[PDB]
């Protein structure tokens, strides 16, 4: 009873960032071998538990994030830290106790001209709850008169296209996060 | 990036046309293509689709197995060869372009652009 | 996926906020389109990526929601701004078009 | 109509044999609805008691999932849905058992719903929904859950007798 880790690494499409897919695994036998002994992984590193100590151990609920981000924020996909993902799109618990994969895909999620599917949220009101979303994109309020649905002063939406493009450097190039998670 | 298009017109139910969709400016030979049409006074209604290197090609559902399309990069055209037509298919067919590139030609993940420019039309019967 | 949008005649002042919905079936995030076509003439590409504006356009085009909605907003009806307005879909391949929106 | 108790003690969520827990319990000497179906709120949970099904969700439309839990003479059905059954669509869970003074204990919490029966409500079962549940109706006295920590006196083979709050 493999799991269907294969199906989330290797899926066609990942969901933009603001919107994240969460995938729920259990009563299921889990090999971690394939991921460990792989070197397309440009990342694989996490807390808590050594990744050579992981198929020893069982668990009762494993949870399976995934979306796209620039490579310089790889770094911004860890707990306890600060910076525009963390405090207003994904944002982990102090506790986290999960191994997180990241590696670039910049042949696959980038095409010449701009692929302007892939989305982040900049606006918001105040910070975000650890493992908490929200896809609503009514128009940011940043001023005194109320927005009102037009933009303009103080009016600004709250979604921006990251917009990749094969000409960037390493710094810009696309990157597919899995973030997996255990208690 | 001037879309033109040619052929068409009066013809016999049953019978066979081919039509062309030239390219005027761009990089055609690794722009995809694809065929949009509506009839009159009705929307728009997808029906054929074609990748850059003319490996991977996907048809409609209520003309599947009958219709063919082809690519010329050396010239620039593009075509799409009809036959066993019906009264149903009397209506006005674009050739509809692709916003962005994509290096590899790999399945299940080209054609998923927004048809940046369109071309003017024709009045097949 | 069936694209289903449930305007059918909506028709305002010179001058409003109107509100084109486009109802779906499956999730398909930011993978949908719109269109503006003229009488007689060939469709122009409008916002895209749910989105994005393509260039050219005024800002006074909008496009929200999220998920399996999307909607599309005009800030103010002028005498350019009477037509039909399409929805498309490019998450699978069969490319399901809209029905029609016009004002 | 309103009524005072002093039950409503269950065995804290975990499975340990054998103590004084923090969790979700209910007030002893507290009010109690007495009722004789409105759409009541669901707080954080709810000691439900009486002496033959119940519908959860946020809006009982088909704009969001609601869960459903009825019982047959001879099987139990529990599915959440779209519901409106007036007409039911996808949903992803079905579970399918033996059928359940009748005392209930509900609580969502973690993405998880658990349900308590017979005092010392044993546990029942256990579901991974992964719902947000707000407010129900019954197809009886209603009380409320309160964060409040208690201390449980074992018998030595389990079987909780006595608490103090
Ligand atoms: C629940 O699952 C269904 C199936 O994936 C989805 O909604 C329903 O999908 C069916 C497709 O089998 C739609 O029926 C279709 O209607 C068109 C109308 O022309 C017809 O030509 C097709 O042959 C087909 O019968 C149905 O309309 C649609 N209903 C709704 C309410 O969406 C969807 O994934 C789920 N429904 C939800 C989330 O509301």
């Amino acid at each position: 009873n493999l799991c269907p880790f294969g199906e989330v690494f290797n899926a066609t499409r990942f969901a933009s960032v603001y919107a994240w897919n969460r995938k729920r695994i259990s009563n299921c036998v889990a090999d971690y071998s394939v991921l460990y002994n792989s070197a397309s992984f440009s990342t694989f590193k996490c807390y808590g538990v050594s990744p050579t100590k992981l198929n020893d151990l069982c668990f009762t609920n494993v949870y399976a994030d995934s979306f796209v981000i620039r490579g310089d924020e790889v770094r911004q996909i860890a707990p306890g830290q600060t910076g525009n993902i963390a405090d207003y799109n994904y944002k982990l618990p102090d506790d986290f106790t999960g191994c997180v994969i990241a590696w670039n895909s910049n042949n696959l999620d980038s095409k010449v001209g701009g692929n302007y599917n892939y989305l982040y949220r900049l606006f918001r009101k105040s910070n975000l709850k650890p493992f908490e979303r929200d896809i609503s994109t009514e128009i940011y309020q940043a001023g005194s008169t109320p927005c009102n649905g037009v933009k303009g002063f103080n009016c600004y939406f709250p979604l921006q296209s990251y917009g990749f493009q094969p000409t960037y450097g390493v710094g810009y190039q696309p990157y597919r996060v899995v973030v997996l998670s255990f208690e | 990036v001037q879309l033109v298009e040619s052929g068409g017109g009066l013809v016999k139910p049953g019978g066979s046309l081919r039509l062309s969709c030239a390219a005027s400016g761009f990089t055609f030979s690794n722009y995809d293509m694809n065929w949009v049409r509506q009839a009159p006074g009705k929307g728009l209604e997808w029906v054929s689709s074609i990748s850059s290197s003319s490996t991977y090609t996907h048809y409609a559902d209520s003309v599947k197995g009958r219709f063919t399309i082809s690519r010329d990069n050396a010239k620039n055209s593009l075509y799409l060869q009809m036959n066993s037509l019906r009264a149903e298919d009397t209506a006005v067919y674009y050739c509809a372009r692709d916003r962005a590139y994509r290096l590899g030609e790999l399945s299940s993940l080209w054609g998923d652009d927004a048809f940046d420019i369109w071309g003017q039309g024709t009045m097949v019967t | 996926v069936w694209m289903t949008q449930s305007p059918s005649l909506l028709s305002a002042s010179t001058g409003d906020r109107v509100t084109v919905s486009c109802r779906m079936s499956q999730d398909i995030s930011s993978y949908l389109a719109w269109y503006q076509q003229k009488p007689g003439k060939a469709p122009e590409l409008l916002i895209y990526a749910a989105f994005t504006l393509q260039s050219g356009v005024p800002s006074r085009f909008s496009g929200s929601g999220s998920g399996t909605e999307f909607t599309l907003t005009i800030s103010s009806l002028q005498s350019e701004d009477f037509a039909t307005y399409y929805c498309q879909q490019y998450y699978s391949f069969p490319h399901t078009f809209g029905q029609g929106t016009k004002l | 109509y309103t009524n005072s108790f002093t039950r409503g003690v269950y065995y804290p969520d975990k499975v340990f044999r054998s103590h004084s827990t923090q969790d979700l319990f209910l007030p002893f000497f507290s009010n109690v609805t007495w009722f004789h179906n409105p759409v009541l709120p669901f707080n954080d949970g709810v000691y439900f008691a009486s002496t033959r099904g119940w519908i959860f969700g946020t809006t009982l439309d088909s704009k969001t999932q609601s869960l459903l839990i009825v019982n047959n003479a001879t099987n139990v059905v529990i599915k959440v849905c779209e519901f409106q059954y007036s007409s039911a669509n996808n949903c992803t869970f079905e579970y399918v058992s033996q059928p359940f003074l009748r005392e209930f204990v509900f609580k969502n919490i973690d993405g998880y719903f658990k349900i308590y029966s017979k005092s010392a409500l044993e546990p029942l079962v256990d579901l991974p929904i992964g719902i947000n549940i707000t407010r129900f109706q019954t197809l009886y006295y209603v009380g409320y859950l309160q964060p409040r920590t208690f201390l449980l006196k074992y018998n030595e083979n389990g079987t909780i007798t006595d608490a103090v709050d």
